């Protein structure tokens, strides 16, 4: 699929797609590269595929807590800021690296551009051919264009997004809910 | 190539949905038993009328054979080798496989036939002597003995 | 081969230096007042003399209906069998014998061959009918274009590496079928295919007249760099090849004048 | 940007694409280069009478010129290796063969 | 169809159209992964003809599921997200490959371009032609009247999406309406 | 009449009409391939000539059921999805080939070029039209002014639709009448 | 069609379009190609089945066949031959996956000698009469 | 000639019209062509016995002719070929899954029959002596 | 009247005009061409000199009905749908050819272009003339001028059109007429 | 110069003086065309038009 | 403002960059200036 998405960008660029993989001369390397920091851009914010830390109580002895190595951003479940430094978990506002309790924090993972649902998949595609063909031939209608479907394709995945996670009104009819009842 | 519906008592109308090349090569069989020609006309290009209604409900049958004794279009006594004939010239050949893949077309091999260790599965029972037998039959000399 | 055209004030309006190939080893060669003669290396143990008008495959409005075939033979195929010509008799070079009409309304179209046995006796494919053919050597003709350069405004080449040739369309008249080539080392590029220019309902596909198009505009797609592109037409058969006037387009980025 | 190849009639040049005189070629190979035509295939090359001329073993050996004699011709024909020459007519055909 | 679909291809951008598929043309095989490409693209958002709903059982004692299938999308029918890892079954927020109970999931596969509706088909290749267009010859008078071609077929597609699927006020009204009965 | 709109092309393209059929030069077969394709799509939604397959019961033993080969889309008039494969009914939602009972669909035909209606095949030939001058020549004032002749003749064609099958309020309105009387 | 079963030479009245693709049979016996001879289209010199080559095409146009009428339609004969040899049976051999008669009956099958061969009703009643 | 039998990457040496024609079988179980890609036209590599049968459609004509389209001499051969083929998968056996009517093979027995374990499958005579 | 109309479609091109019509000039048959072809797709609506109503039964018993006239559209006054195949009758919904009674229907007869009103025959002309400039010399000034003609032609034809067919409030005040009576 | 099979010619007019009737044939066969007609300036109530 | 450099296969030119015939090199050593393949480095000195 990565190849796919090469070729995507290529084709943006009016250049001959490839088949081989990553064994070509003309400079669809920028290709990967862009592909690469936009799926690492566009997946910082939570998606409906992220996984979550539920507890994970340090050993007193070294004091520290490891975090997943892809990850990209961390959310405190409770009223706590976490970051990453050395790989293991910190403490932003405390500025040191060791815990005494359980900490609950949701962590935001990166995933390989072959094992994404089709539609990021190919907003990433389309934004990256987006940015190349900013960066190499201008900006002319051509790259509207290119920017109006990767909008196309953004919107989709936020219709999958809304669909997988169910954002109905479930929070304070719960209490009406229970008085019902 | 052919298609089988069973059709309430008293209809005359039969609808066709195989695409043939001549009206004389589509055969209506009624409860496996074929119609004679002059017992049915043809209301349009997809539509049987029979000219007697069916005394009861009974399964109609609408095999298409193509009629493979000459080409549909023989080039050298005057086609003119355009789309439609080419076309058409190729279109006998691609039924032609069409009602032979089907396998309604074959009546009986004259060779040592070699199912390769593979069961012959669907038997009817015989009724002959000449005929093959099927496991069923052999239920009953198994009990028997 | 040299190619020469003085025009007015003693300036060459045309300068050509392509070259030619020939199924056997050349001796030697000298003109006369129509026609060139070519003295080669025979198969046997006797040089051929071989002649040829230059400028000689044009006719006025009647099209060149000889064959496209070097060393020709009159040969009478009898149950798909001939005899080689003696002079056709050299070994290795079996694979560029061909068979084409040079009689009927069909003249040029070439026929095949299945094989050639030992004994110089050839057996036609099972499609050849029995009549008078013409028997002898088969010639590559081929041409590489030049890749189409852009000029800005002011009458200046553009740097390379930044104009990406879209589509070549080739104008012929009076061709059969040629086989495309694109190369690009700068950009791995490797398609090899043919195109002809003959329509299917048109008065030019006929059983009997040859694969021959009065006009055809083949469009050759080669999606690559215009600066290191190697598009070459050619074809190894008993038909012409006319190229009028060669078309491109190009996609250049004006983002700063 | 479309465009139009200014001319295909001058011969190949080595040259690098950018610095080309228009109208010169890659490569051409059995090809002429007629005006009135455009760019065409060569002609084929019609066989003469085979000579009784022997093969010369050196690939550069034979020596041939034509001589015009009036309204007639001769074509001489000289073999280095053994000094054996030969004369033909105007289209193969051997009038004396020189001994030689 | 395919090669109806490519000839479209070809004659939007003018070159010359094919008789035979799988042939060496440059830009016949252009064609055929860019609307292979529109086609996944495309049918990733559930459609009359794409989703199933199936329940899969874990063949074994509790273990993998392997996906069958052409699946493009697959959304779960109880509150879990699902993905498709080394073609088998993945629990995208569990992080697990492995099931217990069986799971009832809707699932979207994918339709080759043979066997689609004829609007829909339409709509795929007249939008590959756009694009194809826009990426070649650039953005103009053309791209806009290929947009405009193929929205109209999305407008046929769509209408025939929803009268093959009865849409109408049958969610609520049904508490309503048993109630009168 | 398919010469006629041939013509009409060719017309549209400036160039010299042709009176033999499919024997021409010049380059009049885009002009077929375009008609054919819009015919098609045009088609494909429900007009008024379209049939429909009253009750099809299926034989137990082979379980399939014929569709008529010039088809071009298929609605159930029950609440299932319908289609095509290898020539047969087949059940989108189900993925499965066999039936046990009866089925009530709703299918649209294709037709001939000079088997249909005057009005339509003017809108055909004139959208065609439109689609090769797009293709060929650009995209100018004659192209906007053949996409107003396309329109026209596509509401005419729309205003003989609906004269045909007269939509009048016959629906909801019988309750009423039925209650008069 | 593509067989026909019939001390004298022989005598054919099959269409074929090429004399290999002729078989001949007698008594159920083949015979070689050297152990007779072709003296005419319609005679054959010391049961005639027709098996047409499958492996190529009869015309291949691409090789370099004479593009003609005739050959067009010797093209088109080969198919509409072949067409007619694979109904009579005498060209399938086997198949090789599980046949489906489905309610339909096999008649004249023979009685087998190998344990792995079909078998009719005349030994079946044969066992049933102990 | 239209089927071959014989551990990542399987060779195909049996013509074809289309990559698509060709279905892939392991253990008599099929593989779905999203399973394995073609590296080459001779080679297919699977994603992670091996039996090849090649089943040409017979719905559309491979070659669609077109009024004022590009002509040449292989045109005609392809698609000759497809009939061929299509022969040639009829011959072998592996294309024709059943009968729709009653045979009438004269005299001549069948042999290689696999022990039927539905009664309505047909029998050998393996069992026969063997009841007998 | 014809060599009149051709005579101002040259002229609306510049061209030299015929006297002589059914001549050898090459824009000569172009016209007459154009004339018929917006003639007939303009008739195919109903006017006042064009629709007839007629009943026909089956001649034979019960079977195939042959069209007479020369018809352009067809409506059934009837609730079926009627069609013309192979100069037959042909019902398009019901696919039969084969009628048992009698139909009542409303048909669209052609009219040739001599034996038309005055203001109709201005308005083909000038329609015609106006679409071979715009396909001929492209679409400027004079295009536009030749279409505000053609519009002020349409509408003297819809005026006479309107008078000659007396369309007023006779359809429901009937019965609150005939009841004050 | 323009690529060739890209530009249509529409009409061609011909200015002529003191001539008569002339034929003339258009052909071009890359499109099938062949019209023969001839094209008289003589006006018809003009004083170039007389009996004598 | 883009833009290409006319040619470089004139030779090595001392005057100041602003008054140079167009393809003079400010400086160079060592290579061969080839029309037929552009600027080259010069060929090795084969050893007698």
């Amino acid at each position: 699929r990565l190849t796919d998405a090469v070729n995507v960008t290529l084709e943006a660029l009016g250049e001959s797609r490839i088949v081989d993989i990553n064994t070509s001369n003309p400079s669809a390397g920028l290709a990967r590269a862009a592909l690469d920091r936009t799926r690492r851009g566009v997946l910082s914010t939570g998606w409906w595929f992220n996984t979550i830390i539920r507890e994970v109580t340090p050993t007193p002895n070294p004091g520290q807590i490891k975090v997943p190595w892809n990850q990209l951003s961390m959310y405190g479940l409770d009223g706590t800021k976490y970051g990453e430094r050395d790989g293991v978990l910190y403490n932003l506002v405390d500025q040191t690296k060791v815990f005494s309790d359980t900490v609950h924090l949701k962590v935001v993972i990166d995933i390989d551009f072959e094992d994404l649902p089709e539609h990021m998949a190919m907003w990433v595609a389309n934004a990256t051919a987006a940015q190349v063909y900013l960066n190499d031939l201008g900006a002319d209608g051509n790259y509207k264009s290119l920017l109006g479907i990767a909008a196309e394709y953004e919107a989709m995945n936020m219709r999958e997004h809304l669909r997988n996670q169910r954002y109905s009104t479930s929070r304070t009819h719960a209490a009406r809910k229970i008085r019902s009842g | 190539s052919w298609s089988e519906q069973v059709v309430p008592s008293g209809t005359t109308l039969i609808s066709v949905d195989i695409e043939y090349l001549d009206k004389s090569y589509i055969y209506l069989y009624i409860n496996n038993v074929l119609i004679s020609n002059s017992d049915y006309s043809w209301n349009s290009d997809t539509l049987i009328q029979l000219n007697t209604p069916m005394a009861s409900a009974g399964t109609v049958l609408l095999v298409r054979r193509t009629d493979k004794e000459y080409l549909y279009i023989m080039f050298a006594e005057g086609a003119a080798f355009i789309r439609e004939n080419l076309d058409v010239q190729n279109t006998q050949f691609l039924h032609l496989a069409q009602e032979l893949v089907e396998g309604r077309s074959i009546d009986g091999f004259y060779g040592d036939l070699s199912m390769n260790g593979y069961r012959i599965t669907h038997l009817a029972d015989g009724v002959d002597p000449k005929d093959a037998v099927n496991k069923g039959q052999l239920d009953s000399v198994s009990n028997r003995v | 081969v040299y190619e020469f055209l003085w025009g007015e004030d003693a300036k060459r309006a045309q300068g050509a230096y392509h070259k030619w190939v020939l199924p056997y080893d050349v001796l030697s060669l000298h003109t006369l007042s129509e026609a060139a003669y070519f003295f080669v290396r025979g198969p046997g143990a006797y040089v051929l003399a071989l002649r040829v008008d230059p400028r000689e495959g044009f006719v006025a409005g009647t099209t060149y209906e000889y064959p496209f075939m070097d060393m020709g033979a009159p040969v009478t195929v009898q149950g798909g069998q001939f005899t080689l010509p003696e002079h056709l008799r050299k070994a290795g070079l079996q694979d560029s014998i061909a068979l084409a009409y040079y009689t009927g309304d069909d003249s040029g179209s070439e026929l095949g061959i299945a094989s050639i046995s030992s004994n110089w006796v050839c057996t036609t494919v099972r499609g050849v009918p029995d009549g008078n053919y013409l028997a002898g050597y088969r010639f590559k003709s081929g041409t590489t274009l030049t890749p189409p350069m852009l000029k800005d405004q002011n009458d200046n080449l553009i740097g390379s590496g930044h104009v990406r040739l879209l589509r070549l369309d080739v104008a012929m008249r009076n061709s059969g079928v040629v086989d495309v080539l694109v190369e690009d080392n700068a950009r791995d590029v490797d398609n090899d295919s043919e195109y002809s220019g003959v329509l299917m309902n048109s008065k030019e596909l006929a059983p009997e007249q040859p694969l021959k198009a009065s006009l055809s505009n083949i469009i050759i797609p080669c999606r690559t760099n215009t600066d290191t592109t190697e598009v070459t037409l050619s074809t190894s058969g008993t038909l012409e090849m006319n190229i009028m006037d060669v078309s491109y387009i190009l996609r250049y980025n004006q983002r700063r004048r | 940007f479309e465009g139009t190849l200014q001319s295909l009639l001058q011969g190949v040049s080595q040259q690098i694409p950018r610095e080309r005189q228009p109208g010169q070629l890659g490569a051409q190979q059995n090809m002429l280069s007629d005006p009135v035509t455009g760019l065409r295939r060569r002609p084929p090359l019609h066989l003469a009478a085979q000579t009784l001329m022997e093969n010369p073993v050196s690939p550069d050996a034979l020596f041939s010129t034509y001589i015009e004699r009036g309204t007639d011709g001769r074509h001489l024909l000289i073999n280095t290796e053994a000094g054996i020459w030969q004369i033909l007519s105007k289209d193969a055909t051997t009038l004396i063969r020189s001994g030689q």
